[PDB]
């Protein structure tokens, strides 16, 4: 059976760069070997067949060279829309072998987050509890603190946040942060504060709501 | 060219049998290609499972050779996949293929469908409107959103406008609360000068539940 | 055993059809046959893939690929040769499964002559 050892795992680079991926196979498979993309929530799509040989259609920064054990993919001047993670294939062998995959991230300038605060709807407080949202919105790089202030007490432990995939275009992320209390937790307070650092920013940025208005 | 589609449950308990189905259109199954089985589980690898040839002659991944059937139907030009005792390791997007070979420049993919084991019950999402707490043109652009709360198993669509709105869209990725139950969270950012006049309504899809929800964000 | 490419010499007037047969065995079910010229550098030119599945779009009608009854061998036709069709051809055989390989016959030689 073919085993494959794709390297590196993960890259950050900038719009431009010369980017290098390589497969090494357990044993010679000629150019049997072919170079998938995948994008975050579809199927892997082929960039490169025996080895060398650009699929007609498919960008011409994508190339790829190699025959017996090692495989290089070059994309020779990364853009935006390259995000994804990328497989090699052997097709010498059933059992079929990927690689465990490189994910592509795209180096650009440093852009602040566009803060947004949400208190919970009446519709939600009715059923018992209160989600208060904090949206960061198209930010680079993706590391960001959020802190949750209530009547100015740093709140811990009662908050989870989710990160967008890299946009395909700005290479900015987006981030939202939930505050989850009970109703009767939610009406003992009245000042509701997102506080938010991030490398785009000198100094927090607060978004604030009165409870009651 | 070829378009192929997976079919069956998301949810399957614990040490029960996982069926999928793979529509094949645009061309035969009849022919020269072997047609595989591929899985990826969420923010790992991607593993082939198997492969069949039109005449059913199968090729399967000796990892998975215990459990694992592939069938073909020619008569409804499809294949299918049985997975034995499944596991929470079974969790994964289920893609069906047509394999890629050295005498071809090209392969097909489905779009995948998700495969979630557990042992927990099918629960339909509250949806609420996200709003700031008051309404301003004090700067250019202003957000708008719905969070999808409680729901399982995954996944929930969310579009804007039926689809006629997409530009400054953001549906963020799922969270699993500690209750067991997702949340899911989709904005949209547009001028604070629409607010008085244009409409925003998320179309929230859980399939899973057959709930169809149409919220007003105001 | 990389497939047999027959006649070696093949001798045929203008306006008949020049047929080559291609052979091979001891190979998996699932199979692809290439038939090539050898072009003036030395490239292997495409004449036609079987089974038809694999053919590219552009395939011209006048190279005929017929499978035959015992599975094993292949006729491969050029239907009213031309005096320009005088040249080298082979065959490529393809095992798909449990190992892909690729297998080319030796060349053989096409002599299309004037009609009296």
């Amino acid at each position: 059976d073919i085993q494959l050892t794709q390297s590196p795992s993960f890259l950050s680079a900038s719009v431009g760069d010369r980017v290098t991926i390589i497969c090494r196979a357990s044993q010679g498979i000629n150019n049997y070997l072919a170079w998938y993309q995948q994008k975050p929530g579809k199927a892997p799509k082929l960039l490169i067949y025996a080895a060398s040989t650009l699929q007609s259609g498919v960008p011409s920064r994508f190339s790829g060279s190699g025959s017996g054990t090692e495989f290089t993919l070059t994309i020779s001047s990364l853009q935006p829309e390259d995000f994804a993670t990328y497989y090699c294939q052997q097709l010498d062998s059933y059992p079929r072998t990927f690689g465990q995959g490189t994910k592509v991230e795209i180096k650009r300038t440093v852009a602040a987050p566009s803060v947004f605060i949400f208190p919970p709807s009446d519709e939600q407080l009715k059923s018992g509890t209160a989600s208060v949202v904090c949206l960061l919105n198209n930010f680079y790089p993706r590391e960001a603190k959020v802190q949750w202030k209530v009547d100015n007490a740093l709140q811990s432990g009662n908050s989870q946040e989710s990160v967008t995939e890299q946009d395909s275009k700005d290479s900015t992320y987006s981030l939202s942060s939930t505050l989850t209390l009970s109703k009767a937790d939610y009406e003992k307070h009245k000042v509701y504060a997102c506080e938010v650092t991030h490398q785009g920013l000198s100094s927090p940025v607060t978004k604030s709501f009165n409870r009651g208005e | 060219q070829v378009q192929l589609q997976e079919s069956g449950p998301g949810l399957v308990k614990p040490s029960e049998t996982l069926s999928l189905t793979c529509a094949v259109s645009g061309h035969s199954i009849r022919g020269s290609y072997f047609w595989g089985w591929i899985r990826q589980p969420p923010g790992r690898g991607l593993e082939w499972i198997g492969s069949i040839y039109h005449s059913g002659s199968t090729y399967t991944n000796p990892s998975l050779k215990s459990r694992a059937t592939i069938s073909v139907d020619t008569s409804k030009n499809q294949f299918s996949l049985k997975l034995n005792s499944v596991t929470a390791a079974d969790t994964a997007v289920y893609y069906c293929a047509r394999d890629l070979d050295i005498a071809t420049t090209r392969d097909y993919w489905g779009q995948g469908t998700l495969v979630t084991v557990s042992s927990a019950s099918t629960k339909g999402p509250s949806v609420f409107p996200l709003a700031p707490c008051s309404r301003s043109t004090s700067e250019s652009t202003a957000a708008l959103g719905c969070l999808v709360k409680d729901y399982f198993p995954e996944p929930v669509t969310v579009s804007w406008n039926s689809g006629a709105l997409t530009s400054g869209v953001h549906t963020f990725p799922a969270v699993l609360q500690s209750s067991g139950l997702y949340s899911l969270s989709s904005v949209v950012t547009v001028p604070s000068s629409s607010l008085g006049t244009k409409t925003y309504t998320c179309n929230v899809d859980h399939k899973p539940s057959n709930t169809k929800v149409d919220k007003r964000v105001e | 055993n990389p497939p047999t490419f027959s006649p070696a010499l093949l001798v045929v007037t203008e306006g008949d059809n020049a047929t080559f047969t291609c052979s091979f065995s001891n190979t998996s079910e699932s199979f692809v046959l290439n038939w090539y010229r050898m072009s003036p550098s030395n490239q292997t030119d495409k004449l036609a893939a079987f089974p038809e599945d694999r053919s590219q779009p552009g395939q011209d009608s006048r190279f005929r690929v017929t499978q035959l009854p015992n599975g094993r061998d292949f006729h491969m036709s050029v239907v009213r040769a031309r005096r320009n069709d005088s040249g080298t051809y082979l065959c490529g055989a393809i095992s798909l499964a449990p190992k892909a390989q690729i297998k080319e016959s030796l060349r053989a030689e096409l002599r299309v002559t004037e009609r009296r």
